[PDB]
């Protein structure tokens, strides 16, 4: 038969990481 | 005989993006129409010849979202006379989904619920320490339960939610939850 | 036949931006 | 049949939380 569909999407990425603190 | 109508390929997009409406009836029609609420106009008309209609909004801006409709009509018909309504069509545009708050559930085992107000959402939970997130999970409803096993509880928690597929559609990260 | 099953998964998604600094 | 290919890429994470005040 032919090719399965394409899987889902992957998992999430990572949380983005706070900032510098400020002037 | 009501029509329906899809969008593609979101209901949740960012602006910038191309979304492809399209409208369906049982049998071909003459002209198909694209309504906003209330509004006898039709914004948009395709004249097809078919059972189906495409509307395409190329490069979707915020004023292109709201409440839509699909109405045909036959060239034999009365004037400003449509068919059937299909159901709504609620199309979103915006470059980020609201704030989500993050809440333990009273009920040892602990479980949170990160709530939003957009349904069919992907909800994710993020550990402070842990980069990789914790448990995601897709819900129809504008919330999601986590469970966190009795001792492995109590940390720094926050969660985001996220449209099901690309072009992603983000929200901000809640307030941390102290358990 | 049929068609096959559906794919793996995706790779995992990116880094989320750095936060912005301060105030 | 062979299975699929595989699914596209994950979201993006969240947008970090703007640093501490100065």
């Amino acid at each position: 038969g032919p090719p399965g569909p394409p899987g889902p999407p992957g998992p999430p990425g990572p949380a983005g990481f706070p900032g510098p603190p400020g002037p | 005989p009501k029509p329906w109508l899809g969008a593609q390929p979101a209901t949740v997009v960012t602006p910038g993006v191309n979304v492809t409406l399209r409208c369906r009836a049982p049998q071909p029609a003459w002209r198909f129409g694209l309504f906003k609420p209330g509004e006898i106009a039709p914004l948009l008309f395709r004249d097809v010849s078919s059972e189906l209609a495409e509307f395409f909004l190329e490069e979707v801006t915020p004023a292109q979202g709201g409440i839509y409709r699909c109405c045909y009509r036959r060239p034999d018909w009365g004037p400003g006379v449509w068919s059937q309504p299909s159901d709504v069509l609620e199309l979103l545009v915006t470059e980020e989904l609201p704030r989500p708050s993050l809440v333990a559930l009273p009920g040892a085992n602990v479980s949170l619920r990160c709530a939003g107000r957009l349904r069919n959402m992907s909800f994710v939970l993020y550990r402070e320490g842990v980069a990789a997130p914790l448990q995601y999970r897709h819900s129809a409803q504008p919330w999601a339960d986590f469970t966190l096993l009795g001792a492995r509880a109590p940390g720094t928690y926050s969660c985001y939610y996220h449209t099901p597929s690309a072009p992603y559609v983000l929200s901000q990260r809640s307030e941390v939850l102290v358990i």
